[PDB]
């Protein structure tokens, strides 16, 4: 699965805390349709395509 | 437009992946490249090159046993994102 | 949240809807396949335009015609049945079917 | 030909939307068989019938 | 993935088969008269009537008593018809009208260039407007048009 | 044969026709169409109502009746791009010029009538339903204001004299 | 010459061609009298070819003869189609909006077969529509065109794609039929042939050949030398013919059980029993041809045969193999070669007569089946052909063919050149062809064998760039639906004149010269090396010993539009499309003077565009007027020619007719004898004459645009009569019956001073925007009222008025007077449609002067709109005080390649003062190869050069050098081509000279009239609240999608919210803001659109929980 850069370190900074284990990340080049269509508001991704 | 869909590109040259010099072969009907380490490890082997393709010219043409850099591109033409991303990271 | 939508908004929450939902949201049923008289031109009782079902196609008016002002409203005839109201209710008041099989 | 234009089955009034009195108006109850309970506000001076379609 | 989706979530997977189907008001498929007689359906009527005749139909056959062949082609049928209401087109032949033209659905109220956000949502007949053709106007200050 | 051509005539249209009307309807069709292969021409309302021993005027009932929806949904132009609900004039919209004009005739008759005494007013008001929408009569106007209706019905007609004094009138010429 | 009343126009033409340009509109009639069965077209099929004369309804009778029931104990036949006259002349048709048909009449004929009779009657068939003589039929009044339309015909394609997994040729071969099943020979990655047969999942080969039914030995003798063919016979894995068979049927019937009885005919059904299978006759001598399977053998059995099929495959492996020819026995070795789709000895021409003939096909099978149902169901010894045959979906059929099919267009006549224009076209688009969003970049190129076929200039630049086309010129159509082409053929170097026909086949056998080259005065050639074409479109030099054929002049490859632009050959393919299609735009002008420069294409292509009023046979002249011209034949007889005077077209211009002949003079037959609407003296003429000049004056010829003299405007030069149909009708409804009538409701008697005593407004009174045409009141009802209109109602006194007032109101921005009120009514019994009483129409015609905004242009692509009419005294004169007319601008010139425009501007200054070259001593050496009587001319004389052979640039130089001074002795244009200006406007001489001329420049139909449009508050949309669309209603322009773009990354957000919310779709939003404006207050906070609120229902009835949350 993909998920966003910020939200990925926040959950490895809430992680560290209470057992630490850490998620491993890798950076992903993707193109701007899965980019677009991976949003978080559904609203938007509904209306481009 | 291909190139920000982040497609893999028709005319498809693979980079390097390690330094060191090259071990050149042309096998039946297209080409057969391969980088030799230098810590070492094991050898990336890059078979499926057409010789429909050229080898890249800088400075003189791709010669065997030229010393490759670590995200080198070897052939002729136009590397994909994807690669150079898993190879040299996000700022290259 | 708002039914008649005052523009105070934090979210837009989709959600899979159920049948207890479904047939919460409905004002009646539907279960004849009949939508306007042929000859009087006028809605069908229990059809696809009933105003029962879904509201006045006139402004304070009941279907028998027995309320006719704004001093009746808000109270439902008790012959017609069609509830007097603004006759933009037609716009927004649903209907449902129940199915006699999954 | 002509033209278009056209129009929905029904007339629309305009008077005042008024709120401060009405007419004054009851509540009934009916019941389905399965234990539903609805509510349906009938005029006052109004022969409220046994049975309704809910 | 669509599994831990249902489990994350207070959804419960049983909407998923339906039960009891809403309608749409009748303004958003209105049966408008032109001057003439010549009335306007809005093609979402059809669909409301097939599935209202066909779930007539299987009500009064299990009622009456009927054998298994009837009943369960009745309700592929009904299955049909949902089906078509919901997305015509989708699963086998498009459900025609006349002059063989295929109906318009609800999800097709949303699809593509023509549905309710490219063509509805985003851009907007507007009123205070005009157009005209251009002509060069230069004596005019470049703050200035001509009009 | 029966059950089938039953459930035809009631699931074939949009609107429903009971099916007597559909019979003669179908009987209307075939004698027109008949007509057409033996003449050549078709018929006239009169030939018609002869024809099915009825009235010109049921044959045109019919011919209203017979006629079925065309839908919203189909392709305007002659390439398809737009349907035929995109073209077609909400004829009871609120037409936005006779709202504010109604609400300026509300406001300049109220002056009017203010410009009078206020037992001719209120007369008028209550005569006339401006105040709630309902027509209070000759009798409820004279109840509540304590009055017989022939003394109501005075004021009436001269306050209904007054306002016909081009004076009180010029500014509300315009308003028909 | 050859045309009798020609005006003279001298022609630079240095060639002589030996064919006359045909009968331009040949296309349309042959093909429809081909349908029909003219007498004229069956001797001219006796003429060329005369084994089989037989019409299309022939065709259509004889495949569907007989017709027997499954008893096979009765039979039903056809024979004989014959029409009656037409029931109503042309004229009174399209008055009274009738059809101009004419009834069919077929001999039918039942037999019955065990007890023996014939049943023959003469059955009314239906009423069909006729062409008329301009080559255009008239529906519903109406008058419509059948384009031509362009597709592939049926046959055997070849072709091979590479494969960059595997770098192998892969050949393959689609036989395409008509209304049939294809079937594909392919050869895969491997070195096997799949053989898809109808579209599911492929095949061997071996499987097919033992279905038809060879046997293994039968197929290593057929295929030995075939590698890939014994590959596939080794990896068989199948033996056994019905072992194939049953495969065959699990994978054709999938869903069904097989038995050995259906297995065996359904394989004899797809391809052999011809009710579900034809290749037509094209297909047939396609394949025969391609195949070489018959020679001299006719053409029938329109399915197909086992030979046919193992010859495909023996072919296809051959072509696999790399052979270059192929013997097959039986049959004429043929060239073993791939297959181009877009040749055009592949890209046939379905013209008017196949069109009609397949929906009268399609009618007669859904005739078919209603007819072979009653077969049984009716009683023997009782029917009759009469009781047999239903008429009623045959009718249907052509009558929606004719309506609402998107080939029978709408006739585009807003002058002679776009009638005629229209007609000969070819459009690859419509049913059965394809369409633009499957329209591949490749079929819109030009292929070489385009040349002399079909134009590569003329095509709609839109989106239809291609795809759409024009006939050429000398251009003529195989009975099989090719394009033939005229050449002259020549015998060793000896150019004969023997004209012979050739497709497009024979043009790449053999080898095709060109026009202008130097034949010696007796058939020879004079240099040996030659340009000429080769098959695959290459240009070469053979010596001149090989050429077998010539063109016949040139100007052959182009259309008949383009062939009217002079100096053609100097223009870009771009703007000499864009002066293409811009050419058939003009308007009608009220004076039409004709053009000084022209080609030949002037006078030939206006007395064949048909709105011309043509002399039938000589003789003198008795009686002329406005109206009418009555001729006095040399043999007792007369005849009167109505005229057509202010008739409205169908895009709205005048369409007047005025005579050119004299009360005593003596005219021939095939005679111009009246002008037509962009007609002068018989030739063309779409524009006026018009001093132009080069220079960039003031900015206001800035970017294409143009200025212009106002005596342009004072003198009526550019002018143009628009004609509007009104239209209203009186009908039934629910509550009565409406009524014309005067009274109306509330509106003062003033503006019913227009109206008559019984409706209609009076005949000459000037209308504005908004005025009462037809007072019409129809009944309302019983509304109760509001009690404000109920005292002013008790105030005044004046009552109710049940009736409600729908006038027939003038629409906005339209004005000027009104020619011509045609009214019906069911009292006089007219032809009304159900619940109608009254029907009238009001024309009303204005008269528009030229104005700023209005779309000008010249023969050239040189478009522009009126930036300024500027007075007649600031503009730049000459040196004898005479002004300029028209300024263009200099830019536009050498950047669009277009000096076509230059030369034409040079050669009318030439052809305006006149010239003479003084031939004192000897002819100059410019001169020499002019024709005879150019040495000198008169002032206003008019010239023409032919397009791709006209005046040479060292031949203008020479004009242009003696150009015989006005009426002082002045030469104003100097031999360079350019005049000392004098500035009207300032005082001084401009410093430098100016090209000055006469150019000759249109008036398209893109008036500012049209175009302009302004909406407050008008009409709403139903469902969706938006205000509505187009100049027809009022509508706004649609802010879409780019728009928000732009205005969000301006940052404007309260524009935004107000564009999306309060000028669109807030319902009570938009009364709040109309009130706020008038009361002058701040505009009010927007609401929620309506258009959301319709998407969040939509969502809700899609079973999706959707709500709004608070917090
Ligand atoms: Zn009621």
């Amino acid at each position: 699965s993909l998920i966003d850069r910020a939200e990925f370190e926040a959950e490895n900074r809430r992680v560290v805390a209470e057992g630490g284990e850490p998620a491993a990340g890798r950076p992903v080049l993707m193109g701007i349709t899965k980019a677009s269509l991976a949003t978080d508001s559904w609203l938007s991704a509904a209306s481009f395509q | 437009q291909e190139l920000f869909e982040a497609r893999v590109p028709r005319g498809k040259a693979p980079i390097a992946d390690v330094t060191g010099r090259v071990r050149l072969e042309d096998g039946e009907r297209f080409y057969k490249i391969t980088i030799v380490p230098d810590d070492g490890g094991e050898e990336v082997v890059y078979d499926k090159i057409s010789k429909r393709q050229r080898l890249r010219v800088f400075k003189r043409v791709l010669s065997d046993g030229d010393h490759v850099e670590v995200g080198q591109q070897l052939m002729e033409g136009s590397a994909d994102p994807h690669e150079v991303l898993r190879v040299q990271g996000p700022r290259e | 949240g708002a039914m008649l939508d005052v523009n105070f908004f934090d979210e837009l929450r989709i959600g899979l809807a159920t049948a207890e939902d479904i047939r919460q949201w409905s004002y009646g049923e539907v279960k004849k396949p009949e939508t306007i008289n042929y000859r009087t031109l006028k809605p069908e009782k229990d059809g696809l335009f009933c105003e029962k079902i879904f509201g006045p196609t006139r402004d304070w008016e009941c279907y028998c015609g027995k309320y006719k002002r704004v001093r009746f409203k808000g109270i439902i005839c008790e012959r017609c049945g069609v509830e007097v109201t603004r006759a933009k209710v037609r716009r927004e008041r649903m209907g449902h079917i129940e199915l006699a099989a999954p | 030909d002509r033209v278009l234009r056209g129009s929905r089955l029904g007339a629309v009034s305009y008077e005042t939307d008024r709120n401060h009195d009405l007419a004054p108006r009851q509540i009934a109850r009916y019941r389905t068989d399965n234990g539903e309970e609805f509510e349906v506000p009938f005029a006052d001076d109004a022969e409220i019938p046994g049975t309704w379609l809910c | 993935k669509v599994v831990a989706a249902f489990q994350q979530s207070g959804n419960s997977p049983m909407g998923m088969v339906l039960d009891a189907v809403p309608v749409i008001p009748p303004e958003l498929r209105p049966m408008v008269q032109l001057d003439g007689g010549r009335f306007a359906t809005s093609d979402l009527n059809d669909l409301y009537r097939r599935v209202i005749n066909r779930n007539n139909r299987l009500k009064r056959l299990i009622d009456l008593g009927a054998p298994e062949i009837i009943v369960n082609n009745e309700k592929r049928m009904l299955q049909e018809s949902v089906d078509a209401l919901f997305d015509n087109g989708r699963r086998g032949r498009p459900v025609t009208g006349p002059g063989n033209r295929p109906l318009k659905s609800l999800s097709d109220l949303l699809k593509g260039k023509q549905g309710r956000f490219r063509q509805n949502l985003l851009g907007k007949r507007v009123d205070y407007s005009g157009r005209s053709v251009i002509v060069v106007g230069p004596q005019l200050k470049l703050h200035q048009c001509g009009l | 044969r029966q059950a089938i051509t039953r459930a035809m005539a009631d699931q074939a249209r949009t609107i429903r026709i009971p099916v007597h009307m559909v019979e003669v309807i179908n009987k209307l069709g075939r004698i027109q169409r008949e007509l057409l292969q033996d003449l050549g021409r078709e018929p006239t309302p009169e030939e018609l109502a002869k024809e099915m021993d009825i009235t010109p005027e049921k044959v045109l009932e019919i011919q209203q009746y017979a006629r079925e929806p065309i839908s919203l949904d189909q392709t305007i132009g002659d390439e398809g791009d737009s349907q035929l609900g995109d073209f077609i004039e909400d004829s009871e919209a609120v037409v936005a010029v006779d709202a504010v004009s109604f609400t300026l005739l509300q406001d300049q008759l109220q002056s009017v009538l203010d410009t009078l005494s206020e037992r001719e007013a209120g007369v008028v008001r209550l005569r006339f339903g401006l105040t709630d929408g309902q027509p209070r009569t000759l009798d409820e106007i004279g109840q509540v204001y304590g009055v017989t209706r022939e003394r109501i019905r005075q004021i009436e007609s001269k306050t209904m004299s007054k306002l016909r004094h081009p004076s009180r009138s010029q500014v509300l010429r315009d308003y028909l | 010459n050859s045309v009798p009343g020609a005006p003279n126009r001298v022609s630079f033409a240095k060639l002589r061609e030996p064919l006359e340009v045909p009968g331009l509109l040949d296309v349309q009639t042959d093909s429809f009298e081909w349908l029909i069965g003219s007498p004229r077209w069956r001797e001219s099929a006796a003429e060329r070819g005369d084994v089989n004369p037989v019409g299309g309804l022939e065709e259509v009778l004889y495949e569907l003869s007989p017709i027997e029931d499954f008893s096979g104990s009765m039979s039903l036949s056809f024979s004989d189609p014959r029409f009656d006259d037409v029931k109503a002349p042309v004229d009174e048709c399209k008055d009274k909006d009738m059809t101009y048909a004419a009834p069919l009449f077929v001999t039918a004929e039942f037999i019955n077969n065990n007890t023996g009779e014939i049943k023959s009657q003469t059955v009314f068939m239906g009423d069909f529509p006729m062409m008329t003589e301009k080559g255009t039929f008239i529906i519903n009044g109406t008058e419509r065109v059948v384009v031509s339309q362009l597709v592939r015909s049926p046959g055997v394609y070849f072709d091979e794609t590479i494969d960059k997994s595997t770098d192998k040729t892969l050949h393959s071969v689609k036989v395409i039929p008509s209304r049939g099943a294809w079937l594909e020979f392919d050869v895969d990655k491997r070195d096997t042939v799949g053989v898809r047969i109808d579209r599911k999942r492929r095949q061997p080969v071996t499987v097919l050949l033992k279905a038809l039914g060879w046997t293994s030995e039968q197929i290593v003798e057929r295929f030995g030398f075939s590698e890939i063919m014994r590959s596939t016979l080794e990896k068989d894995n199948t033996v056994g013919t019905d072992e194939a068979l049953l495969d065959i049927y699990r994978k054709l019937r999938p869903g069904e059980p097989p038995t050995k009885e259906s297995a065996q005919t359904l394989l004899e059904n797809l391809f052999f029993k011809e009710k579900r299978y034809d290749l037509a006759r094209v297909g047939r001598y396609k394949v025969n041809k391609k195949l070489g399977l018959h020679v001299g053998e006719p053409i029938t059995s329109s399915t197909l045969t086992e030979e046919d099929v193992v010859a495909t495959i023996e072919y296809l492996v051959r072509l696999h193999e790399g052979q270059t020819t192929m013997t097959v026995p039986g049959g004429v070795e043929v060239p073993v070669e791939t297959d181009d789709i877009d040749h055009f000895g592949n890209r046939r021409l379905r013209t008017v007569g196949e069109l009609i003939q397949n929906q009268i096909r399609v009618g007669m099978s859904r005739m078919e089946r209603v007819v072979r149902e009653r077969m049984t169901t009716q009683d023997v010894e009782a029917i009759t052909p009469q009781t047999l045959i239903n008429i009623r979906p045959v009718v249907a059929a052509i009558k929606e063919f004719f309506g609402t099919s998107q080939l029978s267009q709408f006739m585009d006549q807003n002058n002679p050149l776009s009638g005629l224009t229209h007609k000969r076209r070819l459009s690859a688009l419509g049913p059965g062809g394809l369409s633009r969003e499957r329209a591949g970049l490749e079929v819109r190129d030009v292929h070489p064998s385009h040349y002399g076929r079909m134009c590569p200039i003329e095509t709609p630049e839109g989106p239809n760039i291609g795809l759409i086309g024009s006939l050429s010129v000398y251009a003529r159509v195989n009975p099989f639906g090719f394009i033939e082409t005229p050449y002259r053929k020549v015998v060793d170097g000896v150019v004969s004149d023997e004209i012979v026909y050739l497709t497009a086949d024979e043009e790449d056998r053999h080898v095709v010269a060109q026009a202008n080259s130097p034949i010696d005065a007796d058939g020879r050639f004079v240099e040996p090396r030659v340009l000429v074409r080769r098959k695959a479109g290459e240009v070469e030099y053979v010596p001149s010993s090989e050429v077998d054929y010539m063109d016949v002049s040139p100007r052959q490859m182009v259309s008949v539009a383009t062939a009217m632009i002079p100096f053609l050959e100097h223009d870009d393919a771009n703007r000499a499309l864009m002066g293409a299609n811009m050419q058939r735009q003009a308007v009608p002008l009220v004076r039409s003077e004709a053009p000084l420069v022209g080609t030949g294409m002037e006078l030939r292509a206006a007395i064949d565009a048909g709105d011309v009023v043509v002399a039938e046979e000589s003789g003198v002249i008795e009686e002329v007027s406005a109206d009418y011209i009555t001729v006095m034949h040399d043999n007792g007889t007369r005849r009167t020619y109505r005229m057509r005077k202010f008739a409205r077209s169908n895009h709205g211009t005048c369409a007047n007719q005025c005579p050119i002949v004299d009360a005593g003079d003596r005219v021939e037959a095939g005679q111009v004898i009246a002008d037509g609407p962009c007609t002068d003296d018989g030739e063309m003429a779409l524009g006026k004459n018009l001093l132009v000049a080069i220079m960039p004056w003031e900015g206001h010829n800035y970017e294409d645009a143009i200025i212009l003299s106002n005596r342009l405007v004072e003198e009526d030069v550019l002018t143009s009569i628009h004609i509007e149909e009104h239209e209203i009708d009186a009908r039934d409804t629910k509550l009565g019956a409406e009524e014309i009538t005067r009274d109306i409701p509330n509106i003062s008697d003033e503006v019913l001073a227009d109206l008559d005593e019984r409706g209609i407004v009076r005949i000459g009174a000037e209308v504005r925007d908004g005025d009462i045409l037809v007072g019409k009141v129809t009944p309302k009802g019983e509304t109760e009222l509001t009690p404000e209109e109920r005292l002013l109602r008790a105030i005044f006194g004046e009552k109710a008025r049940e009736v409600r007032d729908t006038s027939l109101k003038v629409p906005h921005g339209e004005s000027g007077k009104v020619i011509g009120i045609r009214v019906f009514s069911r009292e006089d019994e007219d032809e009304l449609p159900a619940g109608v009483n009254e029907l009238v129409r009001v024309y009303v015609a204005q008269k528009r002067k030229i104005s700023d905004g209005d779309k000008l242009a010249g023969r050239h692509g040189n478009k522009g709109v009126i930036g300024k009419i500027l007075p007649v005294e600031d503009m730049p004169f000459l040196a004898d005080g005479t002004p300029v007319d028209i300024i263009l601008n200099t830019h536009g010139v050498p950047r669009r390649m277009n000096i076509g425009q230059i030369l034409e501007t040079h050669l009318g200054w030439c052809a305006h003062s006149g010239w003479k070259v003084d031939a004192a001593k000897g002819v100059p050496d410019w001169a020499a190869r002019l024709p005879d009587e150019l040495l000198e001319a008169q002032p206003n004389a008019i010239v023409s050069t032919p397009v791709f052979d006209g005046a040479q640039e060292a031949e203008l130089q020479g004009l242009l050098s003696c150009t015989l001074p006005n009426r002082d002795g002045d030469v104003l244009v100097d031999a360079d081509g350019k005049a000392m200006l004098f500035d009207g406007r300032s005082g001084e001489p401009f410093p430098y000279p100016v090209t000055v001329g006469y150019m000759y420049i249109m008036k398209l139909h893109h008036l500012v009239d049209d175009k302009i449009h302004a909406r407050s508050t008008g009409p709403y949309s139903m469902i969706t609240q938006q205000p509505l669309g187009g100049k027809a209603q009022f509508g706004g322009q649609r802010f879409g999608e780019m728009e928000c773009w732009a205005m969000q990354a301006y940052g404007a957000a309260y524009t935004l919210q107000e564009l999306l919310t309060i000028k669109s779709d807030d319902t009570v939003g938009r009364v709040k803001v109309y009130e706020a404006i008038v009361k002058g207050e701040n505009i009010p906070e927007p609401g929620i659109p309506e258009s959301f609120k319709v998407l969040l229902k939509e969502l809700q009835s899609l079973c999706l929980n959707v709500e709004v949350l608070s917090s």
